[PDB]
């Protein structure tokens, strides 16, 4: 692509540099999971 | 372009109930992402001037 | 399971490979006596039919 000047990248991935970066949003903040103590049971 | 990659969103797990237990899906269904991602790129903003 | 292991009080497992054992050897005498051959070893009673 790219394709103004005489001599072009083959594909346009060769032009991408692709990142491997992860992105994730602001994502419900967990609340009630935690708040509650726990009873280490051993049977049902 | 730029590629960054954007994480896939959550997946909730299974509540298994009592009967399925040494069964198959007493270890309840999958949770499956897939990555996905976001491009950047540009555009040109020029001017010309002449004396 | 994993689970009913969890949700006794005893063990259980001890009872499995027990009666697990077990269970072959009454296998092998049920059919010591009358088996019918087919798949199962043929047995004295009715080895004693065919004679």
């Amino acid at each position: 692509v790219n394709q103004s000047s005489s001599v072009e990248v083959s594909s346009e991935s060769y032009e991408t540099i692709f990142s491997q970066r992860i992105i994730r949003d602001l994502q419900k903040e967990l609340v009630v999971g935690a708040l509650f103590e726990e009873l280490p049971m051993s049977s049902k | 372009i730029l590629t960054m990659l954007v994480e896939p969103d959550a997946g909730k797990a299974t509540w298994v109930a009592a009967s399925t237990y040494g069964t198959d899906t007493t270890t309840g269904e999958e949770v499956k992402g897939a990555l996905k991602e976001i491009h950047f790129s540009t555009y040109k903003l020029a001017a010309k001037s002449f004396i | 399971t994993d689970e009913t292991e969890e949700d006794a009080i005893f063990s259980l497992l001890p009872l499995l490979r027990k009666r697990l054992i077990e269970a072959h050897a009454v296998s092998i005498e049920e059919a010591f006596m009358t088996g019918d051959g087919s798949g199962k070893p043929k047995g004295l009673l009715t080895l004693a039919s065919e004679d």
